[PDB]
This record gives C-alpha cells, sequence and structure tokens, in this order.
C-alpha cells in the first residue's frame, strides 16, 4: 500500500533547528512531486513547500522562504524539510503529500500521518490531577458523574483512562486550554450510583512527555 | 496571494440527506487551457486530510459516488447527495491556479440530532488542590444539543465572571450529542471567603436554566 511516515517533530526552542523527514513505500517515489502542508494547532490547512519529481523546481510559502529547505533523497524515497530559525508560528502538525502532474493525473492524492512541531521555550511540567467527586449535600440520582481534573502540564500531551480503560462508553474528554501558561483538561465518567462509590473508580492520567502517570481513586464525600 | 473563502460551519444535517459546501475565490481559477484548478480536501476528526476532488470536477480514487464537485470561475461546491455518519469532518477547498496554494479556512460538517438538555454536575475543589493554595470550581454540562450553550456561576448568588473557562467537545462519535466543563478557577482564600457556588446552564431546550448549587457549609 502507499505509505508517507512523517517523522522528526517535537518540542523545540525558537530559534532553533530542526529537519523533518517523510519516508515513502508503496508508489514510485522519484516520480511524484512533493509537498509540505502544515496545519497549526485547530487551525486550517497551510502550504508549507514543494519540490518536483527531479528536484528541478522548488517553491516556498512566504512564511518560511529564506529559513525552510526542502529536499528530497530518491535512492532511500525520503523528503526533507530542513527548518531554522524556528518560530513560534511554526508550530503545527506537518504532512507531507504526494503530487503528480501529467496529463489527467490526481495531485494531491495522498497525505501522510503528520509529525507535530511545537515551537517553544515553556519548559516540560508534569500535571496535577484533581479528583472531582460530588460534594457532601448532593442528591443521588439513578447515575453518578465522576471527574479528574488534569492541570498546570506543557506539552499538550496528556491521556486520561478510567479503571484501566474498562470505563470508556460513557467517559468524557474536554480539550485542554490554556490557563497561565500551562494546560488545563478534565475527564468526566458517568456510571450507576449503585456501583459508585460501592465499588472503585479510578482515573489514569498519562503525561509521556513528563514520564508521568498519576492513578487518582475517587472517594465518597 | 488568492484567497479562499469558506463558511465555518455548514447547517448541520441528518445522515441520508445531501449537503453542499461552497467556496469561493478571489481570483478566476478556471485556467486558457479550460481546467478549473480547485481541489477538495475532507479531514475527518483525527485523520489526515484526504483527497476528494480534484480540478474542480473530478473525482479522486476510492471516493464514493455520493460526493461530486462543481462550480464557475470563482464559485465552487462540493455536494454529498446523501450524508455518512463518516462524512463528518472538515471540508477544505484549496486553489492550485498559482503559487503559494492556498486553502480555505475550512467548513466544519457535524450531524444533525434531536434536542436534547445537559446533565449538569457541580463538584467543589478537592481538598487537594486547597492545599496548593487554588481552587477550582469545576461544572460538566453533558450529553446536549445544539452545541450552543451558556454558562453563568454564581458566588454566593452575586455573579461572577472573572476566573471562567470553558471547554467544549467535538460531535460525539457515539450519540452526536456535545458536552463542556465550566471551571471557575479562585484563590483558597477567595473560595474559602464564601458559602454558595452555583452553576446556571441555559439551553434552548428550556427557558429556564438547569441550576446546580454547593454550600461548603
Amino acid at each position: 500500500d502507499v505509505q508517507l511516515v512523517e517523522s522528526g517533530g517535537g518540542l523545540v526552542q525558537p530559534g532553533g533547528s530542526r529537519k523533518l523527514s517523510c519516508s515513502a513505500s508503496g508508489f514510485a517515489f522519484s516520480s511524484f512531486g512533493m509537498h509540505w502542508v502544515r496545519q497549526a494547532p485547530e487551525k486550517g490547512l497551510e502550504w508549507v513547500a514543494y519540490i518536483s519529481s527531479g528536484s528541478g523546481t522548488i517553491y516556498y510559502a512566504d512564511t518560511v522562504k529564506g529559513r525552510f529547505t526542502i529536499s528530497r533523497d530518491d535512492p532511500k524515497n525520503t523528503l526533507f524539510l530542513q527548518m531554522t530559525s524556528l518560530r513560534s508560528e511554526d508550530t503545527a502538525m506537518y504532512y507531507c503529500v504526494r503530487s503528480i502532474y501529467y496529463y489527467g493525473s490526481s495531485p494531491f492524492d495522498f497525505w501522510g500521518q503528520g509529525t507535530t512541531l511545537t515551537v517553544s521555550s515553556a519548559k516540560t511540567t508534569p500535571p496535577s490531577v484533581y479528583p472531582l467527586a460530588p460534594g457532601c449535600g448532593d442528591t443521588t440520582g439513578s447515575s453518578v458523574t465522576l471527574g479528574c481534573l488534569v492541570k498546570g502540564y506543557f506539552p499538550e500531551s496528556v491521556t486520561v483512562t478510567w479503571n484501566s480503560g474498562s470505563l470508556s462508553s460513557s467517559v468524557h474528554t474536554f480539550p485542554a486550554l490554556l490557563q497561565s501558561g500551562l494546560y488545563t483538561m478534565s475527564s468526566s465518567v458517568t456510571v450507576p450510583s449503585s456501583t459508585w462509590p460501592s465499588q472503585t473508580v479510578t482515573c489514569s492520567v498519562a503525561h509521556p512527555a513528563s514520564s508521568t502517570t498519576v492513578d487518582k481513586k475517587l472517594e465518597p464525600s | 496571494d488568492i484567497v479562499m473563502t469558506q463558511a465555518t460551519s455548514s447547517v448541520p444535517v441528518t445522515p441520508g440527506e445531501s449537503v453542499s459546501i461552497s467556496c469561493r475565490s478571489s481570483k478566476s481559477l478556471l485556467h486558457s487551457n479550460g481546467n478549473t484548478y480547485l481541489y477538495w480536501f475532507l479531514q475527518r476528526p483525527g485523520q489526515s486530510p484526504q483527497l476528494l476532488i480534484y480540478r474542480m470536477s473530478n473525482l479522486a480514487s476510492g471516493v464514493p459516488d455520493r460526493f461530486s464537485g462543481s462550480g464557475s470561475g470563482t464559485a465552487f461546491t462540493l455536494t454529498i447527495s446523501r450524508l455518512e455518519a463518516e462524512d463528518v469532518g472538515v471540508y477544505y477547498c484549496m486553489q492550485h491556479l498559482e503559487y503559494p496554494l492556498t486553502f480555505g479556512a475550512g467548513t466544519k460538517l457535524e450531524l444533525k440530532r434531536a434536542d436534547a438538555a445537559p446533565t449538569v454536575s457541580i463538584f467543589p475543589p478537592s481538598s487537594e488542590q486547597l492545599t496548593s493554595g487554588g481552587a477550582s470550581v469545576v461544572c460538566f454540562l453533558n450529553n446536549f444539543y445544539p452545541k450552543d450553550i451558556n454558562v453563568k456561576w454564581k458566588i454566593d448568588g452575586s455573579e461572577r465572571q472573572n476566573g471562567v473557562l470553558n471547554s467544549w467537545t467535538d460531535q460525539d462519535s457515539k450519540d452526536s450529542t456535545y458536552s463542556m466543563s465550566s471551571t471557575l478557577t479562585l484563590t483558597k482564600d477567595e473560595y474559602e471567603r464564601h458559602n454558595s457556588y452555583t452553576c446556571e446552564a441555559t439551553h434552548k431546550t428550556s427557558t429556564s436554566p438547569i441550576v446546580k448549587s454547593f454550600n461548603r457549609n
């Protein structure tokens, strides 16, 4: 099958350099022109650069020209985006896109999975995890909603699971927002009130960037 | 550069109905050679963009015939005859007439369903957080439709606007509802100076808001 696999993303300082790679397989890579297209967090698609089949033509977007260099290793089936003098605005997921140009061809017909580049001097920070349990005087309905507040972490890469994944149908993951320069998210789970606190409900918060995992067992008030 | 303009959101429509997403360009994409260099992509939630239409009207390989592309020099339409649940996502137009290649901002397509009131739950700050000097009061507004909702916070009955952060989920892939969290963040001193904390959810499903409260005793 056709495959484009991007790599090289990560957390980089403003002003730093980073080379993105796109490994191609399953098609005649040398016959295709290649594009880089990026997508800033919660924004749209933005074209970055183009290198033709044979490397005879190269175009750059005005936002990256003079700082980014596109190149290709056709024997190794790899596309490269060398980035220098990185700015906050370069933060995005970067897609590699194949594009062959002939009479009746279909350009832009395959996009990679993307690699994430985060340009920031913010420090990697593990999250504080706070349980969200009903208050003392809460009225008991048939179902009860619990939660976990995940506060003050960086970069934005947290996973919250309930009872090691055994509770998933009634889970809500709320998107992280920036608060005081760090990220905050929450997760809620709803279970029958006859099962909690009778049985244990635990939220597990994984933050791989800080190599941290926090398990919070929900306790009744 | 050429500017591509799309509507931000599309009127939600139920699976099986038709929908048309429009795009327009600041300059005609009809080339002298007879081709119109307009491309349509779909990005499903959490997925990479995939080609739907190339050169305005040609269907990409593997794309169902319920998709079709049309348009003139400066205005283009992507039409879906019968909406399938997997068609939810963001639709981007792109011009390939000139470099730099430019995209529309994207049209987000979501599913329509019957209105549903939010399930509202309030949570006081955990003792753990209070040991850190902060105090977040959390209010979950779960499984409602449509997405438009309003939350008001009251402290001892008086309305509080500053310090509130709201986070909406995207449309739930299973029941097509929305959920949102509202978090009021106070210092510990400020939180312990007051007793009653309230979040009131105003949704189109009712004239009176759904009110959840706790008294710190």
